[PDB]
RNA sequence: UCUCGAGCCCUAGACAGCCGGGAGGUGAGCUUAGAAGCAGCUACCCUCUAAGAAAAGCGUAACAGCUUACCGGCCGAGGUU
């Protein structure tokens, strides 16, 4: 339902495509906060329970594009 | 001997105190 | 086909077979009109969990679909190098 992770990084993350390598690569950032809202507009397309393991789910795909956090 | 074998008693007789093998393990403990 | 030896696995169930599960973020990102395991490039992370790859081999125009990994069950004694 609720559209894909990927592209809700690219709203707050202020820019549209990645980096050619991941983590190698920094294209953006993201504030916990940030992340923590994402955690939030996913939480029927994950299946953990606390909000903690959210993350690491939506965490998961930015340091794999090059967006850090802080 | 397996240690992951062994573990897993103690994780599964860890939450019957709060593999079918293992489990007739853990409860005979 | 006979005989002798070494290593490793095994009744906490080995090896094989059969049955069941092989799941979510997510069709990863990039490239591209498109590529969703599986053209190429880079990365290859975490949830649920007893398991389940950013996918090993076919398969597709691309999907779909079919199996491997991995876990569980039935079985029950040697098995493997």
């Amino acid at each position: 339902g609720v559209p894909p992770t990927a592209e809700l990084i690219k709203d707050e993350a202020g820019f549209e495509t990645g980096s050619g390598e991941p983590q190698e690569d920094f294209v953006a950032d993201l504030s916990v906060d940030q992340v923590k809202q994402i955690a939030e507009q996913k939480h029927p397309d994950l299946l953990s329970y606390d909000l903690t393991n959210a993350a690491k789910e939506v965490v998961g795909t930015c340091t794999s594009l090059g967006v850090t956090i802080e | 001997i397996p240690e992951w074998k062994q573990e897993e008693v103690d994780a599964i007789v860890e939450m019957i105190e709060s593999r079918n093998t293992l489990l007739e393990r853990a409860l005979d403990d």
